[PDB]
């Protein structure tokens, strides 16, 4: 590792160093996967052709990058860019930025990046059809980036690369996207696709690279690895035939003989409730929540799962029904906005001190979600992925009978989001306490859930809340919704998505069994 | 805010 001819670039305001680039391959999708910080979007900008690489020197054209990849598949990749034989199609990483680059409604800028004649057909897969009339300004985080991929896929090119797709994006929304995006490789076009959601990358790819090294220092390519075998050595933290153990531990999943069955006391009920927002309301069914449990709450967005935690936080009031309790509740809300002049150390010690010199609370929670790095850091100035980050932290060393926690996994990285789904659950396990987790991230609900709550309805209209069910049943309402379906795999325990078209997708169709355990 | 965004937005959409 470590090698000068395989260094591609250094920054230098920074001296960050990219080591290695990925396979692309007409006809598949190269899947990358890796902590933020490591150069993923910097492979992205050179295959691209946006940035010429420096070779950790001074080169400064095309034909020094040919040069340096003498013998290496990617030579002739770079002479067609360099040529303009290639011109790759980005999806870029910094869909928040699309307004101040482009003005007018979004129906005219589909209409000009439409060389393929399919703007009904990706307006649909999308779910564009109320958005079409919009202008850019008026246009959510989540709108911005399906109207990217809309713009992406309709291009007429070889090459597509798509840099973290499923950010703001619901959990119906990235499958579906990932369903979308993975059909240009059966055109023979070919993908590359950085992700953080682990399922969608699962999903989404024929072939693995695992970015490794330190953020902000160093970034490192791996071989290139069946999907399969490359999400699993992710997890794991060691790279077989590269033979670097790039985390200290494995991340594991649960093994059928793990959690026992435990008939759980009731800690409360809750009735039918109605929350009516003028023209909008949500529908809760009665349910129940059991001392100790972990319930996760999975739907699309615009269908009251935020309005349910609320009512349950005690900050909004049911329009009909009855919340009868006496508990105390931690919460965990999806936006904040730091309003706290004091530092991350100050803020949580003044929640319990006690919590932060814990050998426990170290382990299980401060180191993983790299909090401890950020104790002199000033609360205002954090970015949303470590604010996000404190902010479960705040919420997880509080003294409380019930832990909300709504869409914990947005602005976190891969490795963030394994480390959070750890976090809670053991914690929650530890002090045997109860939780809500709102979440789109598959692998992250898979993990921290003994039970489910799955939402139903039509976005901005109705939404329905129904009674917390077993993984199973829940999975499966909610995924017949979409069409797809997972398997187990039992080396690392993890779900495992069956690819569109797959013999186990249809045995899974057939028998009407979209999720295992 | 970076100008390299601004290029790379406009080639997916202009
Ligand atoms: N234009 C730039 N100038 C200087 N440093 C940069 C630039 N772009 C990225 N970097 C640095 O290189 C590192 C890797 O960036 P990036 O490729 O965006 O990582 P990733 O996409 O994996 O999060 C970052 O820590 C960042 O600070
Ligand atoms: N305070 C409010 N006033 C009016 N409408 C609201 C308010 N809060 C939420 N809504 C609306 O209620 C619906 C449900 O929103 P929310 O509960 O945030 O959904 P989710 O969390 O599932 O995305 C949305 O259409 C949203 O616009
Ligand atoms: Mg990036
Ligand atoms: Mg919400």
């Amino acid at each position: 590792s470590h090698l000068e001819e395989d260094c591609v670039h250094r920054y230098g305001v920074n001296a960050f160093v990219l080591y290695r680039l990925p396979v692309v391959k007409e006809g598949m999708v190269v899947g990358i996967v890796g902590p933020n910080g490591t150069g993923k979007s910097t492979a992205v900008k050179i295959l691209a052709g946006q940035l010429i690489p420096n070779l950790c020197g001074d080169n400064d054209s095309w034909d020094g990058v040919i040069r340096a990849f003498r013998g290496n598949e990617l030579q002739n990749y770079f002479e067609k860019l360099k040529n303009g034989e290639i011109r790759p199609v980005v999806k870029p990483q910094y869909v928040d930025l699309i307004p101040k680059a482009v003005k007018g409604k979004v129906i005219e800028l589909l209409k000009k990046a439409d060389e393929t004649g399919k703007l009904e057909e990706v307006v649909k897969a999308l779910e564009l059809e109320n958005v079409l009339d919009r202008e850019i300004q008026h246009l959510s985080g989540g709108e911005l980036q399906r109207v990217a991929i809309a713009a992406a896929l309709l291009r007429n090119a070889t090459f597509y690369f798509f840099d973290e797709p499923s950010s703001y994006l619901d959990i119906r929304q990235r499958l579906n996207a990932a369903r979308a995006i993975r059909r240009l490789s059966e055109e023979g076009k070919s993908v590359l696709v950085v992700e953080h959601d682990l399922a969608v990358l699962d999903y989404l790819s024929d072939i693995i690279h695992v970015v490794y090294g330190e953020p902000g220092v160093y970034g490192i390519f791996s071989q290139p690895k069946g999907t399969r075998n490359g999400i699993n050595e992710f997890l794991r933290g060691y790279l077989k035939d590269e033979n670097v153990r790039f985390r200290p531990y494995e991340i594991k999943f649960t093994k059928t003989g793990e959690r026992v069955e435990i008939e759980r006391e009731t800690l409360v009920t809750y009735p039918r409730l109605v929350k009516d927002y003028g023209s909008f309301r949500l529908e809760v069914e009665p349910g129940e929540i059991k001392k100790g449990e972990v319930i996760g709450i999975v739907g699309p967005n615009g269908i009251g799962k935020t309005t349910f935690v609320k009512m349950l936080a005690g900050v909004e009031e049911p329009t009909e029904g009855k919340i009868e309790w006496d508990l105390t509740v931690a919460y965990k809300p999806q936006y904040i906005k730091a309003d706290y002049e004091g530092t991350v150390y100050e803020l949580l010690s003044k929640i319990d001190a006690s919590k932060l010199n814990s050998n426990f609370y170290k382990t299980e929670l401060l180191k993983p979600l790299g909090i401890i790095d950020l104790y002199d850091r000033e609360v205002n100035e954090l970015s949303g992925g470590e604010l996000q980050r404190v902010a479960i932290a705040a919420t997880l060393l509080r003294d409380a009978d019930i832990y909300l926690l709504d869409e914990p996994s947005a602005y976190l990285d891969v490795e963030q989001r394994l480390a959070v789904s750890r976090a809670i659950r053991h914690l929650m396990e530890k002090n045997e306490k109860t939780a809500l987790v709102v979440e789109h991230d598959v692998l992250m609900i898979d993990y921290v859930s003994d039970r489910l709550m799955v939402f139903e309805g039509e976005p901005g209209k109705y939404g329905r809340a129904l009674p917390p069910m077993g993984m199973r049943e829940g999975m499966n309402r909610f995924l017949a919704s979409i069409g797809i379906t997972f398997r187990r795999d039992p080396d690392t325990g993890r779900p495992r998505a069956n690819k569109e078209g797959s013999v186990k997708d249809r045995e899974q169709k057939e028998k009407g069994e979209y999720y295992y355990i | 805010s970076e100008e390299e965004a601004l290029a790379g937005l406009s080639a997916l959409f202009g």
